[PDB]
């Protein structure tokens, strides 16, 4: 809630679609990375 | 000038801050929605039991 | 001139031509026409238009409007507004 | 001018709501589209039995 | 259906291209990701 | 104007629809093979026998 | 078939290579994914 | 007038029609040349025996 | 062959190459997944 | 602290995405080397 | 001329100073909270036990 | 020999380093088919 | 014009047709090395044995 | 030392992101090599 | 030695470097190829 | 010694960060090759 | 001329030997932390022992 | 005038058969000295023996 | 012209042949440094012996 004054020096037509694709990316991994390393999260989506 | 300055990227300081109020607003709601499927991991899954 | 630090000379120079060092020639000339190593002719000359291989005809003329293979209507119009197919409102706005 | 402003992208503020109009619809069919996938695994697949 | 203002900011020719596209990619990590980490998928696929 | 302008694409409303005309046709043709594809592996593949 | 619009603000040269290139890929996605976990696919290759 | 227009690829219609005559002519080529190369397949390999 | 007005709208700088060049990709593709899903075309290049 | 002259050289729009996204990148490094290399990341992942 | 100069990124001095000071306290407040998380992991992980 | 025409839609700048460049790719690409599918390849290169 | 048109790439079609005529040559030479490389693969490789 | 001229010639917006992202890339290739090829760093992070 | 003109229609900062490089990359694909096929040069680089 | 004149073709600010940046690569790409095809190397780096 | 030419990057001579010696004084400080972390090595790790 | 000819990439036919005859000297150095490697791997390495 | 001539890389010849004149003597400074690396690799690892 301070640095607002970032998009007088990055583009926003670069950095909001970094930021959301970053985002985006980066949970993705978040998933990939958890579903990997557990049990319960393949049971889950293997069900009965 | 100052106030009204367009900076390189085409925007002025008050445009910039304007539009990073949607970028910190949109923050929280992905927070809040975050804190949410935190909780029901927590309640349904085996994570922290 | 810079000095460096492995000695002397750093580079090599001639006034009239590259001094290569695997012989000559190094490279052939070519006064006219390209003399190619595989026998001619090496391309088709095109007098006018396109004689294709494989038959024709080999595009479909247009005259007009774009005519579909799948059937009428390919694109629906606009006017005054954009409809929403899922319901109102699309926006919040000030 | 301010209304009538052309941004940086080249639209104006009314040809930006305009377009989003299009992606707001387009997220709303494909979001129902994804309910019945998701319907169609509750029927046929073990998912959530 | 508040952010009808982005498309003043990011260039409608590359943030649709990058909307469109970056589901498309992520739309087929989530199929692979299930088919990969459940057996009922590949039996659907394999069915007799 | 608006219906004669030139967008930032180099192409009118009308030149876009034309082109789109184009997209939408293609899109049913593929379909319509990937539909006769689907059928063949049907009758031949043990997809859903 | 109401995204005719689409092309005022994408660049035909951009999104049409962009759509037909994402297709061709999504294709031969599918098909690696139902060659890999499947039997018959190879079978039906590897043939007598 | 609308045959001469020079579209912003800098060709002509007739010109864009002459160079897909050869995208066309070159794929019945490709198709010809891998009609074969399934025949030959068919006949030596195991695939359809 | 309806499709000729293509490169009125995408530059063949572009579109040429990337359809070549596609087709290519996309040739051997088929092949690495037919040599890598069958024993026959190994043992063909195997030989005696 | 002594730095700050960099963006008299280095432009903000590039440096500043390179900066925060190297960072969010070596981030992810870092958790994916501890999560692969240990044990108990994984079993605190997969809980009871 | 020397500190009013604008440089070929667009900055002053004093701009690109200021705008690396953001870049220091964003530092400090990332390295702060790291150093939290490697006490939380400290007291809860095995990892220095 | 009829396509020569080629070069007045197509950079020779691009087309030359993508066509030389993807013949190039691709007889490695052969090279390391036959290679991975082969016993006699390797044996050649081990020798003795 | 049109017979010395200078084309969108800077060069006429006889400068085209032209740098074609390298084209095919090196692809002709090509072919002709790889043909004996395949004989030699045929004497001393297993491959058609 | 005496390489200083090397920013006449190499654009520092260019040279200085390859510079400190190169170092930054590289000190992880390292630390991944040494992980990968000890065991004494992964019981130090694998703790008690 | 009769391609000499190809700097004529290729920008030489480009297919220089391209020339270079390509052979770099590809010389080093055939050390990785001759290393991982065979033993005697992983018996040359372990010695004794 | 004879070739100082590349440097009137090929733009500095291009060929020099790429030839830093292929021999700083092609340099790890040795590493890599020796420590993963030989013993010494992983005992070194492993120690007592 | 010299020490007043403005070469291609925007530079004088002088400024790129000024900016050059930020480079080789962050070079020292890294060389700096890196020799500790090899002596931290070197009494913790089991690497010379 | 056509010797004189700068092409589209700024070199005369001159220069550009000048830099070729650096390139043709450069390769023909390389599999002078590839000779030499082949040579001491058959000297020194199982392969052809 | 030709020893003040400007090539398109905005260097002189004699400017080319000094900045080259720094990549040589770095060549040279790497291949020693790597001779010496060469030496301590003989001297310690099994390589060689
Ligand atoms: C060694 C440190 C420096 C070095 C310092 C010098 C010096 C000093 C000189 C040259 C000179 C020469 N250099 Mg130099 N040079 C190095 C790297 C190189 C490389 C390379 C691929 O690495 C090349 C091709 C060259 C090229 C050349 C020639 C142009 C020239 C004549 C060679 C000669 O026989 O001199 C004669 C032979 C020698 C100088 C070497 C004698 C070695 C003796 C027998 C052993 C000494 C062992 C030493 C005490 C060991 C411990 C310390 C270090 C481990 C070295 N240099 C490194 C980077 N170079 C010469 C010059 O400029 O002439 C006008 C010169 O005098
Ligand atoms: C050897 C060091 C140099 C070399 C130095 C010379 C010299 C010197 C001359 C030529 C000349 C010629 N070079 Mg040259 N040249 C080399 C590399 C090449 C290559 C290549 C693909 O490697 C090619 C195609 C050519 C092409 C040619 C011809 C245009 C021309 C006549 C052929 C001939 O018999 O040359 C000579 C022979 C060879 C290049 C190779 C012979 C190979 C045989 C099979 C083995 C020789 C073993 C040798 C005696 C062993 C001991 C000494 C050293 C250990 C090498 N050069 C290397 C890089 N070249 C001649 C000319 O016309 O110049 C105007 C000439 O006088
Ligand atoms: C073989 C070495 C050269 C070659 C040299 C020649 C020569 C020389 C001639 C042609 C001619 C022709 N070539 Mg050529 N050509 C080669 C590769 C090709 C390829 C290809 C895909 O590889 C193609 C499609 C062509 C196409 C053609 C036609 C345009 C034309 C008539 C063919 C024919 O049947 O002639 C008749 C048959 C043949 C040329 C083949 C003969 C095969 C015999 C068994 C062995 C030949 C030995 C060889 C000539 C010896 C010297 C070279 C090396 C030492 C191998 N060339 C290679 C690169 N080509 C001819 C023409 O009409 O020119 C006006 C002609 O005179
Ligand atoms: C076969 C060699 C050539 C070919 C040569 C011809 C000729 C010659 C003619 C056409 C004609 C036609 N071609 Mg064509 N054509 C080919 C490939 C194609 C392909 C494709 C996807 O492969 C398509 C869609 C077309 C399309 C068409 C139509 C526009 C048109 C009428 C159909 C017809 O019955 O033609 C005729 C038949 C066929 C295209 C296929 C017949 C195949 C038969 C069953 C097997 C022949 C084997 C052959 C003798 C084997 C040895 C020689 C060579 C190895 C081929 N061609 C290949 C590249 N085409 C006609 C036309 O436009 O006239 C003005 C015509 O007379
Ligand atoms: C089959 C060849 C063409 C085709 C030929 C036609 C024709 C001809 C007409 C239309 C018309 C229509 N088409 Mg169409 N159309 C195709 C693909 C499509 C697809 C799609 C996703 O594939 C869609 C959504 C549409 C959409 C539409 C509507 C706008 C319109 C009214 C449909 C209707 O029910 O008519 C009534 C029903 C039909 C036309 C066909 C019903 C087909 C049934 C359901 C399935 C049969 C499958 C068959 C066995 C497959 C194998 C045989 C062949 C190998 C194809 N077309 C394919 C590419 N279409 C009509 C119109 O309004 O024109 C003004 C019309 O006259
Ligand atoms: C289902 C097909 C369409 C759809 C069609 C409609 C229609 C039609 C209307 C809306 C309306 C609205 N839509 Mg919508 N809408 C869809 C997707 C969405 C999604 C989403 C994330 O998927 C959202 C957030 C919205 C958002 C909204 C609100 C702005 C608004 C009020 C909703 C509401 O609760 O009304 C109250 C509840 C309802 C409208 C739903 C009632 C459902 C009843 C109980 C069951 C009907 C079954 C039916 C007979 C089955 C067969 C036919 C079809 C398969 C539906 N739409 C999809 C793409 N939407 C309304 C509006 O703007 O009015 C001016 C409206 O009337
Ligand atoms: C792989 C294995 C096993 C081990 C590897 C371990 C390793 C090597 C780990 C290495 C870790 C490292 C190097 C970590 C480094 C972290 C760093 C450098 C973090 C930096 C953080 C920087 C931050 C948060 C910067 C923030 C910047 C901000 C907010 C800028 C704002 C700018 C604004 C508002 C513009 C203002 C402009 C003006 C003009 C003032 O108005
Ligand atoms: C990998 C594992 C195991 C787990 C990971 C699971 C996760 C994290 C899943 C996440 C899923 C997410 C985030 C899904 C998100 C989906 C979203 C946001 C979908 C959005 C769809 C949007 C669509 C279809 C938009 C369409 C837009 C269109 C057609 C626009 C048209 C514009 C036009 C015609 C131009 C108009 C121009 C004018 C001038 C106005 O006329
Ligand atoms: C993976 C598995 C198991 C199987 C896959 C197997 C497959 C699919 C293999 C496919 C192989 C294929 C498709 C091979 C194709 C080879 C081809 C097309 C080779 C082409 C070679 C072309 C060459 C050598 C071209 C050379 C061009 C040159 C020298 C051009 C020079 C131009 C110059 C001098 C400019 C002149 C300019 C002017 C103005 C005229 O002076
Ligand atoms: C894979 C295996 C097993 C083994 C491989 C091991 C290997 C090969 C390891 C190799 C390691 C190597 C090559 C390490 C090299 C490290 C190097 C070169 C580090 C360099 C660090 C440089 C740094 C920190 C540079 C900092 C620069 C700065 C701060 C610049 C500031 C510039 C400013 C303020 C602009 C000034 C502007 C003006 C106007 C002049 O004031
Ligand atoms: C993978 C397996 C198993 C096997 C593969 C093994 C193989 C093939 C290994 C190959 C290794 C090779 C090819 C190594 C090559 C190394 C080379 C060429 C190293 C070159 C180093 C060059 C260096 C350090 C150049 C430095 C240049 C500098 C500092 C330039 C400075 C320029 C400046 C200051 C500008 C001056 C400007 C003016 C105006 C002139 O003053």
């Amino acid at each position: 809630m301070n640095q607002g004054r970032i998009w007088t020096v990055v583009k926003p037509t670069v950095g909001l679609p970094l930021l959301l694709g970053s985002v985006a990316i980066m949970v993705f991994l978040v998933h990939f990375a958890v579903l990997t390393h557990t049990t319960w999260v393949a049971k889950f989506m293997n069900g009965k | 000038d100052d106030p009204n300055k367009v900076w390189p990227t085409g925007l002025t300081i008050a445009e910039s801050e304007e539009l990073h109020k949607h970028v910190i607003d949109g923050s929280r709601i992905f927070v809040a929605i975050a804190i949410v499927a935190h909780f029901l991991a927590y309640v349904y899954s085996p994570w922290l039991h | 001139e810079y000095k460096g630090h492995s000695g002397h000379p750093l580079i090599l120079k001639q006034e009239g031509e590259y001094k290569g060092y695997s012989g000559e020639p190094l490279i052939l000339k070519q006064e006219g026409e390209y003399k190619g190593y595989s026998g001619t002719p090496l391309i088709l000359e095109q007098k006018g238009e396109y004689q294709s291989f494989s038959g024709t005809p080999l595009i479909l003329k247009q005259e007009g409007e774009y005519r579909g293979f799948s059937g009428a209507p390919l694109i629906l119009k606009q006017d005054g507004e954009y409809k929403s197919f899922s319901g109102y409102p699309l926006l919040l706005n000030i």
